[PDB]
RNA sequence: CCAGGGCUACACACGUGCUACAAUGGCGCAUACAAAGAGAAGCGACCUCGCGAGAGCAAGCGGACCUCAUAAAGUGCGUCGUAGUCCGGAUUGGAGUCUGCAACUCGACUCCAUGAAGUCGGAAUCGCUAGUAAUCGUGGAUCAGAAUGCCACGGUGAAUAC
């Protein structure tokens, strides 16, 4: 956790000036990171749901959990208890330590990296974005893959309306726009 | 393209008139058979209705018309479909 | 093995696996390689680690992959909205260089629909 | 954290073409080579040449002069 | 009589062609071998620039004298080693040159970026008996410009006919 210091010693003291709080613990912080494989090929075969969790996996270090269709629809074609997806709940010392490759490695190496939406908290701080491509990591090699994946990010925060969320992010210099 | 040496080509008339529209500086359409004249940044906001062999249609001059042509704006055929 | 924002291909030649990078032909890859200093029969792979730094320094002044995909899409759309003949012809899946289309209009509109 | 379910994880070494020896914690097992690191990647200078309107009249008069 | 437009339109149908689907080939480099033609408002050496089509200055010839003019397939060496590929070239983006009052509709050509279909084609059907077929170049007439067409020319050169 580098970054984590980083918000503890300076990122508090910024946020701190341009919201006016009477309390330490008013500021926001980040609680979790959830990365998110919805793999809808599964019901023709297990074949594709077991390599895409090799793939989340080696990408964020602790193990999938699969999940399951919550109501049985059939404009998509499944029952109720089917394998429909997989995720990642990632908290604390961990957490940071995606955060860290994900603004300085992970995410500039995206095909035509433009930048990033600002729009896109839905009102309570929490900011939720979608990635094209499992290769953009330095972890799965581009020549071993077999089948291309996608994934999100979800960054669920303690920011309490919109605007302290994304003035949270950028004090963690985050590549907007 | 016409060559570079050479350079653009326009009809006489035709710069005559735009010269006489905003010295004057009138929005009359200007009704003129002169589509295979190059319009110069002087034409820009003026309206030059440019004949297609049945009519004339008109043609308000904005900032990415310079290089072009006036015949590009006035269709000469007319087609909606088979069936 | 890795030029320009895309992979390139480990064991095709210099100049060859260049021209993966969407904006490159045979002869402007020459240029790379004549400007930096390499031989062109030598592959991707097995170039040193102070040879792929400086060959992208010759790549950068080039409008290239994403740089090149936008302008060519904000060239077709600025022909659609003014009004041109070239961009109704690029609205109406119909050739732009004056060929014919009585027959041998097969690229534009796609192979043969069948009446119905 | 279960001993035994997941994968290795461990401290590796960073390197890319600015120069940046960078270290972080990562699942890869080997080192590590970048292209771009967020401090020299055109984001900050990039997307403001990288666009280039251009003006309509000068595409006209570096043509020619009357 | 005149200006612009149309004869160049396109859900589509048939006839005749050119280019392809590659190694008996593509590219790069060196290098051998023709015949028949035209030319005065014509063809336009060398030199000088230009990535190039061209431009500049400007000899030479009414022509077995001069130019158009470099034949290509081939051969020597080298590479790419079966992938929609260093095969194929369509198609579009930005630049150009030229002829021409004038290249939007609606010209040819250059340079650069893009790099479709196509991996030898159902039934059916055509040409060809020897310098033929197959192949690869080259000239000419109409013509300001605009040949995969038409007419003419040589190089290589078969299989088979009970
Ligand atoms: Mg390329
Ligand atoms: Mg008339
Ligand atoms: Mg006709
Ligand atoms: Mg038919
Ligand atoms: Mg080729
Ligand atoms: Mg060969
Ligand atoms: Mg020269
Ligand atoms: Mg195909
Ligand atoms: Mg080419
Ligand atoms: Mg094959
Ligand atoms: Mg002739
Ligand atoms: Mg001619
Ligand atoms: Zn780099």
């Amino acid at each position: 956790a580098k970054l984590h210091d980083y918000y503890k010693d300076e990122v508090v003291k910024k946020l701190m000036t341009e919201f006016n709080y009477n309390s330490v613990m008013q500021v926001p912080r980040v609680e979790k990171i959830t990365l998110n494989m919805g793999v809808g090929e599964a019901i023709a075969d297990k074949k594709l749901l077991d390599n895409a969790a090799a793939d989340l996996a080696a990408i964020s270090g602790q193990k999938p959990l699969i999940t399951k269709a919550r109501k049985s629809v059939a404009g998509f074609k499944i029952r109720q208890g089917y394998p429909i997806g997989c995720k990642v709940t990632l908290r604390g010392e961990r957490m940071w330590e995606f955060f860290e490759r994900l603004i300085t490695i992970a995410v500039p190496r995206i095909r035509d990296f433009r930048g990033l939406s600002a729009k896109s908290f839905d009102g309570r701080g929490n900011y939720s974005m979608g990635v094209r491509e499992q290769i953009i990591f330095p972890e799965i090699d581009y020549d071993k893959v077999d089948r291309v994946r996608g994934l999100d990010i979800t960054i669920t925060t303690t920011a309490k309306s919109d605007e302290e969320g994304r003035a949270l992010l950028a004090a963690f210099d985050f590549p907007f726009r | 393209p016409r060559s570079l040496k050479k350079g653009p080509f326009i009809d006489l008339h035709l710069l005559k008139k735009v010269e006489k529209a905003v010295e004057s500086g009138d929005k009359k359409p200007l009704r003129t058979w002169s589509r295979r004249s190059t319009i110069f940044p002087n034409m820009i906001g003026l309206t030059i209705a440019v004949h297609n062999g049945r009519q004339h249609v008109p043609v308000f001059v904005t900032d990415e018309m310079v290089g072009h042509k006036l015949g590009e704006f006035a269709p000469t055929r007319t087609y909606r479909g088979h069936a | 093995a890795r030029i320009a924002g895309i992979n390139i291909p480990d064991h095709k030649h210099a100049v060859i696996a260049l021209t993966s990078i969407y904006g490159v032909g045979k002869t402007r890859s020459k240029a790379i390689l004549a400007a930096a200093g390499i031989a062109e029969d030598v592959k991707i792979s097995e170039l040193s680690e102070g040879q792929i730094d400086t060959l992208r320094d010759e790549v950068a002044k080039f409008v290239v992959e994403g740089d090149l995909r936008r302008e060519i899409s904000m060239s077709i759309k600025r022909l659609m909205d003014l009004g041109c003949y070239r961009g109704l012809r690029h609205r109406r899946g119909l050739p732009v260089r004056g060929q014919r289309t009585k027959t041998n209009a097969r690229t534009r509109k796609g192979p043969r629909k069948p009446i119905k | 954290m279960k001993k035994d379910i997941h994968p290795k994880y461990e401290e590796i070494t960073a390197s890319c073409s600015c120069g940046n020896v960078m270290k972080i914690r990562s699942t890869v097992g080997h080192d590590l080579n970048l292209d771009v690191c967020s401090k020299c990647h055109p984001f900050f200078t990039g997307k403001q040449r990288d666009v280039a309107t251009g003006g309509r009249v000068d595409r006209f008069n570096k043509r020619f002069n009357i």
